[PDB]
């Protein structure tokens, strides 16, 4: 009936932590355009996710050596809808971001690497934006699909997939899920509007 | 040529801060992405 525009989330990502295949500890509402996802055991604050005191009764000794690697972990930026990853940790992490694959014309299920010191845009907002045009002529199904778009994962130190050991993300240790939530309530004005 | 090997990040990381580098780019004055929907289904 009209145009459906972004609107800044007030909560820009909800941030789940697993250990394999268990869900560990809590959901992390992002209100801050930066965050920290750390293995050190010091309180969790609105720029701060430590991990370190996060227990489960199924950690293994795999698990319990990767925990010990995350250190500083990842710094997670929301800048004006682009989000992007800086690797803190003396570790690399893996990522396995849809709007990055879409963009680098990898296959949908691609894990990347972020050395230490660096840092890549895991979502470009303009890519999804110009991604929906054309999948909102795609009718309501198409439209929906783009929920996969704003999800993605990482891992601390070990990578899955392609040609690792390892081949689905409940595969590594240690691993976090973002939520991108402008992306998704956006989805949902669109939805609503069809 | 094609696009860059996620088995290479010196191919798409970089070690500009985010801030710079959403700078000489756009996100902040950049006017939030609209998309025309219809109202079907």
């Amino acid at each position: 009936l009209q145009p459906v525009t972004y609107s800044e989330p007030a909560f820009w990502c909800s941030i789940a932590y697993y250990e394999l295949n268990q869900r560990v500890g809590e959901t992390f509402h992002a209100s801050q355009p930066s965050l920290t996802v750390d293995g050190f055991t010091d309180p969790s604050n609105s720029e701060r996710f430590c991990l370190g005191l996060l227990s489960n009764v199924n950690r293994n000794a795999t698990v319990e050596m990767t925990r010990r690697h995350i250190g500083r972990g990842v710094r997670l930026y929301y800048i004006g809808g682009e989000v992007f990853a800086e690797c803190l940790s003396d570790s690399a992490i893996f990522v396995q971001s849809p709007n990055c694959n879409q963009r680098y014309g990898w296959h949908p299920a691609t894990v990347c690497k972020i050395p230490p010191g660096c840092n890549l845009k895991i979502f470009n907002n303009q890519e999804f934006a110009a991604l929906l045009a054309q999948s909102v002529n795609q009718g309501f199904e198409a439209v929906y699909q783009l929920t996969r778009m704003c999800t993605i994962r990482m891992s601390f130190v070990k990578g899955w997939g392609a040609e690792y050991r390892r081949q689905t993300v409940t595969s590594t240790p240690c691993w976090i899920e973002l939520h991108l939530n402008g992306p998704l309530q956006w989805l949902d004005k669109v939805l609503t509007q069809m | 040529s094609q696009s860059p090997n996620p088995n290479n990040p010196a191919e798409y990381c970089s070690t500009i801060p985010p801030l710079q580098q959403a700078q000489a780019s756009g996100a902040l004055s950049s006017p939030p992405p609209t998309v025309m929907v219809p109202v079907g289904v």
